[PDB]
């Protein structure tokens, strides 16, 4: 669905890291990700 | 027996097309995206701004 | 004589896969040689 | 990190979970054999499957779920059909003798050959989760498995994981039409045993989905496939902010902090937005105000209980897709200015907004492509009439002790019916005491 | 270099794959845009040194 | 040289201060990657107020980034100016806010506050003289209320002679994003009162009203709502960052605006604002600035100054301007509106002027107002708290985390004991 | 120089041995002839200055048959024609016959061969004895053997892997008698009796390996994979390594409490493997689950006195450190108070080998040797049966006949009593 | 000319000192073959501390490698810097420690210390002026604690006027790789109290925590911990190996951290440590070094120094740096942290500076802390020792090797008699 969010997605406040390409609204919990529990 | 050989030809070229499609994934995915991933960023294209 | 002088070499090599396999966190933890495992299924099915 | 463990009890629970996991696999991209075809290179990216799927050696996303039934063939459909390679061979748990619409067989005699196995699988699933957010328990208030073994699961999981949250998604028996003669018995018994053990119990009545499938979906002959697919869409909406990101990331503890005003009152009504069948997407604008009003309309509820005969306590709106903050606050203002929607005088701010940027990806089937949806969980006291109809049926059957010999001779003592009825009546009395307005 | 290597690589495929898809024309547009950047920057450096 | 330690708690505070760092790095010429590329030497003259110098000519913002949900830190790190903050300063915990003041104040919030204070002590003893602290949060909800007020208390106890500005987003009457906003706001205002020196109440009602009536946006969202708060954040701390005539920093605003220690709740405003259709019809001058500052459409709280007398007003102008216009317009406002100002403070309007305007603009001005009209903001929260508290609604988890009824009663009593002074000073 | 004589005694022994020496042979690439098609093999294989690697073991059965198959099998040239000692008359399920009659005619040749294979060892670490508790030779001979070895090889370890009688199935009727009269042989003549039990392995194979119809081969391979991990640190290199003496020091609390229980972790079947991560956490957790233990006994009905996690594969200290922490925070696993630190860790590098059979190729794997008090259960069940017969004096005639006084029988029960009392009072919480 | 004989005992001590020899050889410019391939004369200026000259310019390390098992010798000889040691210094035995202090101290350990003493006597007599000895060992286990303390004792009465530095890996409460480790630790600390001159207590948990919250390494290995130990060793021996202003060798570190002859157990720290993704955010200077040293996260012992008072603190800097910038920071820590430093020792911080920094960096600084908080290790080991000793758990393996009850009792009592003064000086 083409939305206002998906247009302004790399500038929105509550958007995580866009590592993939189709949806910028995926979840990229890689920075948080405490160092003992990380791959 | 004619039906069996007809399905058999279908299986033949189905495996043909599957190998074709897999090598297309190999050339699109493994080569081009990995060579693309070293693209320089906005500041470097601006010229170290 | 070259044996003990090759035992060191042996270790060095066996200690050149650790700094690779182990290094990759997604291998040290979840590790499965799909190939070998796949064979075991096909073999068990033949059995 | 945000994991939730789903366990499905009974035939109703297993087929609901089948329709749920099909939607989960299409929402996250995992193919039926448990393989993501979009991370082979430029992987190490997405983590949104981590609340539903684990990750194993051969790139496989095993679901975090336990399917349990006391009787086979409903799991054998899963183990034979298109999802045999998705689920783990031991997570799917079967008995060998049916509970047979008997709470006594589901809780006292045939539950003990499988409760330790189910608890072992749940223990290993919770062990392979860093921070567990909740259990999602999919069952019914009808059959013997989905009543008795569900209640046994509530008892053992309250013993082992008493801090953790337990959300229930349960099929209520019909006030009018029904499908069995012991549904009131099992329903009252497991209502009594799960009131003190469910943190938030969502109720889904069958002919309400029948009516909204007849009206909104234009399907004159619907099927349990469509019913559990709509239930799947509702639960995909409720578990959406711990999957993707939005302006108002709203969690399960947020849901528990806004729905329930008191510990006993934990039964909300779920509604969904666009039940459109693609002959109706050419004519409805499906704006935020329209999808907000369709939730509060007393015809798209999934429990046959009119909210006009009740007072809303608090509601969480869960918006999904192209939703603007000005549109949602305009819709909420319109809802508050509307008079037919009554709110309790001891809750001025009775709304919680959650906004997610990930619109629903559809299953090929009934529901249409929409840029907007909202799941509206309202805690209302209008569920008391839905309680009261099965109380009338239960009293009408227990007046002269029909069907009691099965329950008694299987192993359950006689006083359970009396205490279930008494605790149910006390719960209703609590609903009226809370719903009356303040005069002091 | 990335655009040229990707275009030369994607020029060959098997017979039932090689099409003018939604990849070839974006690669060509990227190559053209890179070129126009190149001569515009050459001209701008010339005016700058003048 | 003076410097300010910035703190941001909650999703609201994190996003607002993210936009604030975006705004102020635009002002100071700092790129996303942290280095400097600007045009004037008057930008690095006072860059050591918000940016710690690193190796290689890099400027890392001095900010402590606190939240209990491990997704808002991720969003801040992935935002526009995400690769500019210290990764060590991203302090968090894999837990839940649960929009609960008890869960933010007597739980894992208190288990995280020690690591947060370690980071704060690093950035506060990497100094020579620290002017104070600048915490951004939202009162309605968790983290920003719980962690925010707990951090407020411990930082005030540790550093007792430094200025402290808290930008608090306070719950809104007509629409509420969370149910337990009155509970959280009532429990948070009690800690706000007898700790902080300058509290700025920003309301979403007034933010959306500036978006609609003044700016005429089509789809206003949280980026623009926090942009409007970053307006006044930049406007207040400008005299100690850029040169001016008649400078006034944080303490010199606080002295002139806080007549009594209980009264420090302000209503911010920023007023070279106009819609894109009305942009070419403007006549940008100091009288037009005062006209937009002193109306009740630009002030960023849902409190009408027509319902209360102005105790103190401060005007921090930013541009090359004549001081004659500024002095005569601030006199003219007081003279033309006589009943809207208290009599016992003669000439209750303060003036500051900085020379360098915000970048791309000829001339700006920020407004701060301590008024009687901060009545309604605490009052509506008090009746909503009383309504939800008479019937014990949404409270069993509040007492499950370790509170008591008497703390709630004390919070309501202190809300009323804040309301009564601003009752009585509004009536001579 | 880390040598380890392997005295396999009895049908059970010769068969558990077959699997053991097969895993051994493949592990250290040595063809079934004895010719490698560097020194990581001296622990079990001796080099006959020509490339021929003869096994360091002594297969012994008081009857032919069992061993004769190995002499005319594929592993026929590997074993030395004398290492495989065989008698000419079975011990007929009788401790007496195998200890006081037919065994007193083979013990001498066994001890001679053991010295011949204990002289070519620069530093014999310890002897590994694989016997059954319910047979003639298994009980009688092992009794005689271990007694004579005590007076001779005294300062050398004497580990004992045994198949304690089943807790329900059982294959013999005189089983209880033999198993109770072999108590004063694994209590005061052994250094760590690892007791296993077929019934349990059947379940471990019917629920984890999917082999619905386990035979004795699909069972010995598992006992062999376990013995490999307890003998790998003394073979292939690794990180935190741990030898025989070390395992004991950090497992046997007091002198008369040496009855550890074994539990291998990755017991999956190439098919259920794909649907599992198979990480150090999981492998650690498994070993600490009742339905995986190798002796039908619930470790929840007792307190752990110690535990030896011997990991092997691609495990890093970081992982063991973590897995141990999670197990040190599980209300179930309850440890004694007199053992604060209760986890001896061992991390080798060589991953488990695969002998064309069942268990899959696992990159990481872990064997646990814990001294739980939940072994009293097994030691109690058998005694119940032994007592249920030594009261009606059934079968006691055979024993008297083959040379043995009632006293023996009676005394034996009394000893197991002390043992049971001990392994039941060394756990009960302290009073002062 | 002064020099240090390096003893390494046990598996742990062997890989720890193997990493030490690697880091110091690649500091001083010696290749794996043993020749000098460097760039400055200062590398050869003080090479006669750790390297004995041989023929053809082939420097051999002055190390004695001691173990009771011949597998760790094979590992070290197969190491990267493995073909550099003398093979006669590879002293070992065809036996087993068994993780038994009694079997390391009253047995074949004492049968093999004759050869160990022969080699250390020849390496300590092919000299003209000896400074002392540097032994690396694990406090919990055998060999390094079993034969290690015996080696400490006999070399102590053979050389009573030379400094003895024992880098000992203290046990851990949360995660322990061995079971009889409190027995080994208590028995070994009994000799470590009144034999050596410097003790460096380096727990594994603190190294693991530095690898997580400071270095942010998802793969902390044994080599990564041993390198953190080795950097501290180089930091404490660097001033006699390289020139600088305010040099300080082992003896004038000792006279300043040892106020009373029993309070010589330290908690070390090396602190230009930073992650790969956060290195380029840093501002590595003397203040950042000072904060990184004095934080309670870069300690290499598992004791929080906020629970006790700092008796003495040494800071050995390496690099070209100002002197006022070091002195004012060493002042500022003492003046601001007033309750964490002992009052009766005024200015209890010693400053040492060397010019030559470690490779790949410009400024480093090692930390030596004589803290009151080291009582936590000894009380905790005593608690576990009492828990295992009140029931004679795992004690027959010691009484068989030849000990008896009152030696264990006397070791426990001497641990309490060490805990008592470090209690009295913690509260004056
Ligand atoms: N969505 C959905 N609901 C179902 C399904 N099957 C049954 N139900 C509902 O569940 C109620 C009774 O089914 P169950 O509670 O699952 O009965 P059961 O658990 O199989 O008990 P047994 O018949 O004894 O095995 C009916 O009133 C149905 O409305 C299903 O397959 N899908
Ligand atoms: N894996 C495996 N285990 C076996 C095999 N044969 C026997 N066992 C075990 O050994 C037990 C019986 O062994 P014993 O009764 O002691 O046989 P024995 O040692 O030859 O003694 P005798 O009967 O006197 O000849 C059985 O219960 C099995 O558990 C085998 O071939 N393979
Ligand atoms: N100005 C502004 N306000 C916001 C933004 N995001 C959220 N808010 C406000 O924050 C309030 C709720 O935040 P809260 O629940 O306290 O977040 P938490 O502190 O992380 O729990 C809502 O009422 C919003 O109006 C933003 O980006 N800008
Ligand atoms: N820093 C560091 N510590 C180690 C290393 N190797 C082992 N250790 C520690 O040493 C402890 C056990 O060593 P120990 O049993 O005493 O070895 P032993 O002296 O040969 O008996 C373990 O808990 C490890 O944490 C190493 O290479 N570096």
């Amino acid at each position: 669905p083409e939305t206002f969010w998906i247009q302004r997605a790399p500038q929105l406040p509550g958007v995580s890291n866009i590592r993939t390409l189709d949806t910028p609204f995926r979840k990229n919990c890689s920075f948080s990700t405490p160092v003992p529990l990380s791959l | 027996e004619q039906s069996l050989r007809n399905l058999e030809d279908t299986r033949m070229n189905l495996e043909k097309d599957l190998a074709v499609k897999t090598n297309s994934l190999f050339i699109n995915r493994q080569k081009c995206m990995t060579h693309r991933a070293c693209y320089p960023t906005v500041l470097q294209l601006a010229g170290y701004q | 004589d070259p044996k003990e002088a090759a035992a060191i070499e042996a270790r060095r090599n066996r200690e050149k896969e650790r700094q690779s396999r182990f290094l990759n966190v997604r291998t040290r933890v979840m590790g499965v040689d799909v190939e070998a495992l796949n064979s075991q299924v096909e073999e068990r099915k033949l059995q | 990190q945000r994991e939730c463990i789903s366990v499905h009890v009974g035939q109703a629970g297993v087929q609901i979970g089948n329709a749920c996991w099909e939607l989960y696999c299409l929402e996250h991209g995992i193919q039926p054999d448990g393989q993501m075809p979009s991370d082979k290179t430029i992987g190490g990216g997405d983590d949104s499957f981590n609340t539903f799927f684990s990750e194993t050696g051969a790139g496989k996303h095993v679901p975090r779920a336990v399917f349990v039934d006391l009787e086979p063939t409903v799991i054998d459909e899963v183990r034979t059909g298109t999802y045999r390679q998705l689920f783990h061979p031991e997570q799917l748990i079967t008995g060998k003798e049916d509970a047979a619409n008997n709470y006594a067989r589901g809780h006292y005699t045939i539950g003990k050959e499988l409760i330790d196995l189910v608890l072992d699988r749940i223990r290993k699933l919770a062990d392979q989760c860093t921070g567990l957010q909740g259990f999602l328990i999919f069952h019914s208030f009808g059959g013997g498995t989905g009543s008795g073994f569900t209640s046994l699961l509530m008892e053992r999981l309250s013993v082992d994981y008493g801090k953790k949250s337990k959300l229930e998604f349960s099929i209520y028996p019909a006030p009018q039409v029904s499908t069995a003669v012991v549904e009131p018995y099992n329903s009252i018994l497991t209502t009594h045993t799960t009131l003190e053990h469910s943190d938030c119990a969502f109720m889904v009545d069958n002919e309400a989905i029948y009516d909204i499938c007849r009206r909104n979906l234009d399907i004159e002959r619907p099927t349990y496939t469509n019913l559990n697919r709509l239930i799947s869409q509702i639960v995909s909406s409720i578990t959406a902010s711990l999957r993707f990101d939005g302006a108002l990331n709203v969690d399960l503890t947020e849901f528990q902090t806004n729905l329930v005003p008191y510990p006993r009152i934990h039964f909300p009504l779920a509604t969904y937005a666009p039940v459109i069948s693609a002959e109706k997407a050419y004519h409805e604008q499906l704006s935020v105000a329209e999808i907000t009003n369709a939730c509060f309309e007393p015809a798209n509820q999934m429990v046959k209980c009119d909210p006009r005969h009740g007072k809303y306590m608090a509601c969480c709106l869960l918006y999904r897709g192209d939703v603007v903050p000005k549109d949602v606050n305009a819709a909420i203002a319109a809802i508050k200015t509307k008079r037919s929607i009554q709110f309790v005088d001891w809750c001025p701010t009775g709304f919680k907004v959650g906004i997610n940027y990930q619109p629903p990806t559809v299953v090929p089937g009934d529901l249409a492509k929409v840029q907007r949806a909202v799941c509206m969980l309202s805690n209302t006291t209008a569920i008391a009439e839905a309680w009261a109809r099965l109380d009338h049926k239960f009293d009408l059957m227990y007046a002269k002790r029909a069907f009691v010999h099965w329950y008694v001779g299987e192993g359950m003592e006689e006083g359970e019916f009396s205490e279930a009825r008494e605790d149910m009546a006390a719960l209703e009395k609590d609903y009226e005491e809370v719903g009356m307005d303040s005069v002091e | 270099s990335i655009a040229t290597d990707n275009l030369q690589c994607q020029e060959r495929r098997q017979h039932p794959d090689l099409v003018r898809d939604w990849v070839e024309m974006e690669l060509l547009k990227e190559a053209e845009l890179i070129r126009n950047i190149q001569e515009l920057l050459k001209r701008t450096i010339m005016q700058a040194v003048n | 040289m003076r410097e300010i330690v910035h703190l941001q708690a909650g999703q609201c505070g994190n996003q607002i201060g993210a936009k604030f760092w975006e705004v102020i790095s635009d002002e100071h010429g700092i790129d996303p990657t942290g280095t400097y590329h600007g045009d004037s030497d008057l930008q690095l003259e006072r860059i050591n107020v918000y940016y710690n110098e690193a190796t290689g000519g890099k400027y890392v913002p001095r900010a402590v980034l606190v939240d209990l949900e491990p997704g808002t830190m991720d969003s801040v790190r992935s935002g526009p100016f995400g690769q500019i903050f210290r990764p060590d300063n991203f302090v968090f915990g894999q837990s839940g806010a649960g929009n609960n003041w008890a869960k933010g104040h007597y739980t894992e919030g208190a288990e995280l506050v020690d690591s947060v204070l370690d980071v704060v002590r690093k950035e506060a003893e990497s100094c020579d003289c620290l002017q104070g602290f600048q915490l951004t949060h939202s009162l309605g909800g968790g983290t920003g209320s719980g962690m925010g007020t707990l951090l407020i208390s411990k930082i005030r106890e540790e550093y007792p002679d430094r200025i402290m500005n808290t930008f608090s987003v306070v719950p809104s009457p007509k629409v509420s994003d969370t149910v337990v906003e009155p509970y959280n706001a009532t429990l948070s205002v009690h800690q706000l009162v007898e700790n902080t020196d300058e509290t700025y109440c920003i309301d979403n009602e007034a933010l959306y009203d500036i978006c609609f009536r003044t700016l005429k946006l089509t789809t206003p969202t949280y980026g623009d709502l926090n942009h409007l708060v970053s307006a006044t954040m930049s406007g207040v701390t400008t005299c100690l960052r850029f040169p001016g005539q008649l400078n006034a920093d944080l303490r010199k605003l606080a002295v002139n605006m806080v007549p009594f220690p209980r009264l420090h709740f302000f209503m911010p405003g920023f007023a070279p604002l106009t819609s894109r259709g009305s942009q070419q019809y403007r006549a940008l001058t100091v009288p037009e600035l005062t006209q937009q500052m002193f109306d009740a459409k630009n002030m960023m709280a849902a409190c009408d100054p027509r319902h209360g007398r102005y105790l103190t007003v401060a005007a921090v102008f930013r541009g090359r301007m004549s001081m004659k216009e500024v002095d005569e317009q601030m006199l003219n406002v007081q003279n033309k509106n006589s009943s809207y100002f208290v009599e016992w403070i003669p000439n209750n309007v303060k003036t500051a002027v900085c020379d360098i305007p915000p970048r791309g603009l000829k001339m700006s001005a920020t407004f701060i107002g301590n008024s009687t009209a901060i009545q309604e903001l605490f009052k509506r929260i008090s009746e909503q708290f009383t309504a939800m508290f008479r019937r014990k609604a949404f409270l069993h988890w509040y007492t499950g985390e370790g509170m008591d009824e008497m703390e709630f009663t004390e919070a309501e009593s202190n809300m009323n004991d804040l309301g009564n002074p601003v009752v009585t000073r509004g009536a001579c």
